[PDB]
RNA sequence: AAAC
């Protein structure tokens, strides 16, 4: 009547069938193809060919040459062609180059090719359609787009269904931030980084969370300390922003707390039984081979093997106070026999970019969380030493986020395709 | 509490809004159609035959090992609607400074002597040249003449023929040969005056600006840094303005900033280009950079900007990781989810899993771009939508979307090109850099 | 110097 029926090999020729079908509904044709519906059937298919279909096409490819479905479509279409005495009711669409002559279905060899290019084939098909009195509507690509979204993007949408960060909250802070002042200026060669406790040389003051007696036995004997000139600020209003003096401003308060937290973490990783690594910016902190139980912790691996190198899942940390949290960045640092670091950083980066593949959301999340739990003091907290009595408490469970949209979790074999193909591609890179 | 932004829809031909540029290109075709592609070839005779073989391959459809994440290549004429033959190929035989010198000499002599104009030029680089040395230098030297050029190697189109001592190919395209042809064809169509796609859900009269800074190592002054800007409306076809070479980089601070005597110049260039291309002044202007601007730059920007324009400055950073993890599954957080830190700071997940591809743009875990409205006043969700849209307009690669918005993606490459030649002054579209 |  008016429809344009396409028959094809469903699994192997769905690319060309998709392309041709969508292009044909784009041009206003009333196209009928087996892939243009969801939750479909032979009673309906045969009904369209017998009465509704005005033109019928087959995809003459090697894969679809001998297919029960397409052959039975060809049979019913031959019946309709005999009924309608149309010399070109059924039209081959040869898209396969390997399909040699005298190998096509006998009902087809005696009768448009896409082997050279689908554009040339589509033009030939369009002029063949125009030569016959093929009914059509004005070109409406809007309905073609609607069909593309409704059929081919139905499983590729986003659910309205209701995330573990690397941002670990700081539930409690030491109540006061203290600046120490001494009668004599500390020597310039005296490095505050060598101080056993976090301390920032701010102006002539020393910025700490700590007390005076913590470093009483490491400061030079030529320095005399006075307890009167130390100034304390209430930390709760430091976060609340209510603090305002000319000596120190809130924007500097939070930044000072940031480097205090960073140094506290760096010093804590000396008593946390963790080895160190030199990178461009900061200290990487990894777990040595031979220390962790079978290189696992709560049944998450943290250390492993890569060719003759050994990878160790290390971390670095950085505080922030906008909500007070700490971010942990995950690095992978290699050693050559589990003990000796690789001298040259180029192999380190190349090996890291090789190793990062095969690791995805759950693996990265579990490895970072395992390292954090390994760094915890309490079950649900991490204690950073800032003072002999003052401690910084950072919850070892990262921040939780209430989402509202997500995807239908697809087959993991698709992600395995991603893993293998992208792994090969990055090897090429 | 995350928020989600519906993925930006981009137009293609026939006024149809799709989401994947490859899907729209294969469905509706390019938004702006060109009658054809006239291609120019410069290289050795073996390079010529390799290029001819690769067009013979391009004419026929090429398939990917995964046709959902990387949709198949219908064939150039099937998707684009314009032919790229071997008869439209003009070849000039060739039998670090000297090599690019000969190549540029051939290109200029061809562009001058040949009567018939050529839409794009394609340069075949032998493997020895790649191993012993070019793209930035050559493509910069051709900036004066406004010659859109695409560079390919001998081992890129004929990778199967080139094999190592073990007999394996140097680099394997078997699984993504269709994707490689997709990208090459999209680049060639972009450089031929055709605009493959443009954003659809976008407000009228909005411009997006991106500043780029590149240091000069050969300069005696260690502080020197050239500047540049990139401008996009919604087309993704951006105009690039070269800045001034001089003391830009802040060495102790590690930042890049403009004195007010060049920020005015750059933004005035951007606004005059807008007025030429639109005949009106934009209602909003967004400036993008990897670093926050000092108040000097912002005031210099504000003086040259008209009163009715709500100038906004937004910085995009790959800062310290807020790497979200979905609780269940190895599938990362989907691309397009945003965290509203505050009305001026937000996180945008331009990478990660996308339902349309059932795949991930990011490799390991999507590191979000921290976007900050450091200057100006604008609604944060609108800025996130604009950056999400701008992530789609990378014409140099035929991919679903880009991790970095196009206003900042090619910062390093355009900087390398601009600083490759120091004695060259340039007015130009993005197609003369990518 | 297909490309991120
Ligand atoms: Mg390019």
């Amino acid at each position: 009547r008016n429809k344009i029926f396409i028959s094809h090999a469903t699994p192997e020729d769905d690319d060309f069938t998709r392309w041709l079908s969508l292009k044909l509904i784009g041009l206003g044709y009333e196209v009928w193809c087996d892939i243009l519906f969801l939750d479909k059937f032979w009673s309906t298919i045969e009904k369209e060919i017998r009465e509704n279909t005005c033109k019928f096409l087959i995809v003459s490819s090697t894969a679809g040459n001998k297919r029960e479905g397409v052959l039975k479509e060809l049979a019913v279409a031959t019946k309709v062609k005999k009924h309608l005495q149309d010399d070109m009711f059924i039209i081959p669409l040869a898209i396969d180059e390997n399909l040699s002559y005298d190998d096509i279905n006998i009902e087809i060899v005696r009768l448009i090719d896409f082997k050279k290019s689908w554009a040339k084939g589509l033009q030939d098909l369009l002029d063949a359609f125009e030569k016959q009195n093929v009914p059509k509507k004005p070109p409406d690509h809007s309905k073609s787009n609607l069909l593309y979204q409704q059929i081919f993007l139905h499983d590729k949408q986003a659910i309205e269904k209701e995330y573990d960060s690397n941002w670990f909250p700081i539930i409690s802070f030491p109540n006061e931030l203290r600046f120490h002042r001494y009668d004599w200026r500390l020597p310039k060669q005296f490095d505050v980084r060598t101080l056993a406790f976090p301390a920032i040389r701010y102006k002539e003051y020393l910025c700490t969370f700590a007390w005076e007696y913590d470093f009483i036995h490491q400061l030079p004997k030529t320095e005399t300390y006075n307890g009167q000139e130390s100034i304390r600020i209430s930390t709760s209003d430091i976060l609340s922003g209510r603090y305002d003096t000319d000596f120190i401003r809130n924007y500097e308060c939070q930044r000072l707390i940031v480097q205090l937290i960073n140094k506290a973490f760096e010093l804590r990783m000396k008593d946390k039984n963790v080895r160190e690594y030199q990178m461009s910016k900061t200290f990487a902190y990894w777990i040595e081979k031979g220390k962790l139980e079978k290189d696992k912790f709560e049944k998450i691996k943290l250390v492993g093997k890569q060719k003759n190198k050994y990878w160790h899942f290390g971390i670095s940390a950085a505080g922030k106070l906008y909500s007070p949290v700490l971010m942990v960045s995950s690095h992978i640092i290699f050693t050559m026999d589990g003990i000796n670091l690789i001298k040259s950083k180029s192999i380190q980066h190349s090996s890291r970019r090789k190793q990062g593949k095969n690791w995805w959301n759950d693996k990265w999340r579990e490895k970072l969380l395992a390292f954090i739990r390994f760094l915890s003091d309490d079950q649900n907290a991490i204690y950073l030493n800032v003072g002999s009595e003052e401690k910084i408490l950072i919850s070892n469970k990262p921040l939780k986020f209430f989402g509202k949209m997500s995807y239908v979790t697809p087959s993991e074999v698709t992600l395995e395709e991603e893993s293998v193909l992208a792994d090969i591609n990055n090897f090429e890179e | 509490e995350l928020i989600y932004i519906e993925e930006p829809s981009i137009l293609f031909a026939h006024g149809q809004k799709c989401t994947d540029p490859r899907d729209g290109l294969a469905l509706f075709g390019p938004l702006n159609q060109i009658y054809g592609i006239k291609s120019g070839v410069v290289g050795t005779q073996k390079g010529l035959q390799i290029f001819k073989s690769y067009l013979d391959k391009i004419q026929k459809p090429i398939y990917n090992h995964n046709n959902i994440t990387r949709p198949m290549f219908p064939g150039f004429e099937a998707v684009f609607g314009c032919k790229w033959e071997s008869q439209n190929i003009v070849f000039k035989e060739i039998t670090t400074y000297d090599l690019v010198t000969l190549f540029n000499d051939k290109i200029i002599t061809a562009n001058k002597n040949d009567e018939e104009r050529v839409d794009v030029w394609f340069v075949i680089v032998p493997e020895e040249i790649y191993k012993y040395c070019f793209h930035d230098q050559l493509k910069a030297r051709l900036l004066e003449h406004t010659i859109p050029t695409q560079i390919l190697r001998e081992s890129t189109l004929a990778w199967r023929d080139f094999k190592n001592t073990f007999g394996a190919p140097i680099r394997d395209f078997s699984k993504i040969e269709g994707h490689l042809a997709w990208t090459i064809s999209t680049a060639a169509y972009y450089k031929a005056g055709g605009k493959p796609w443009k954003l659809g859900d976008i407000r009228p009269g909005v411009c997006y600006l991106g500043l780029v800074y590149k240091k000069i190592e050969k300069s005696k002054n260690p502080q020197n840094a050239c500047c540049a800007a990139q401008m996009f409306l919604d087309n993704g076809d951006g105009t690039v303005f070269k800045g001034e070479v001089g003391p830009w980089y802040n060495p102790e601070k590690g930042e890049y900033h403009l004195k007010p005597k060049e920020a005015k110049a750059l933004l005035t260039q951007a606004l005059e280009s807008y007025k030429e291309q639109n005949k009106s002044y934009p209602k909003e202007v967004f400036i993008h950079a990897r670093t926050r601007f000092n108040d000097e730059e912002w005031n210099a920007f504000n003086e040259v900007t008209p009163k009715n324009t709500n100038l906004v400055g937004v910085t995009i950073t790959k800062s310290k990781p807020l790497k979200l993890y979905k609780t269940e599954g190895a599938f990362p957080i989907m691309r397009g989810n945003a965290y509203i830190v505050d009305e001026k700071k937000a996180f945008l997940w331009t990478l990660g899993f996308v339902p349309k591809l059932q795949s991930t743009l990011s490799m390991e875990v999507p590191n979000p771009i921290f976007i900050e409205i450091n200057k100006g006043e604008a609604e944060i969700q609108q800025v996130l939508k604009d950056i999400l849209a701008l992530t789609k307009l990378n014409y140099n690669a035929c991919i679903y979307a880009d991790g970095e918005p196009v206003t900042l993606r090619f910062a390093n490459k355009i900087g390398e090109i601009l600083t490759a030649s120091t004695e060259i002054k340039t007015p130009l579209a993005f197609k003369y850099y990518i």
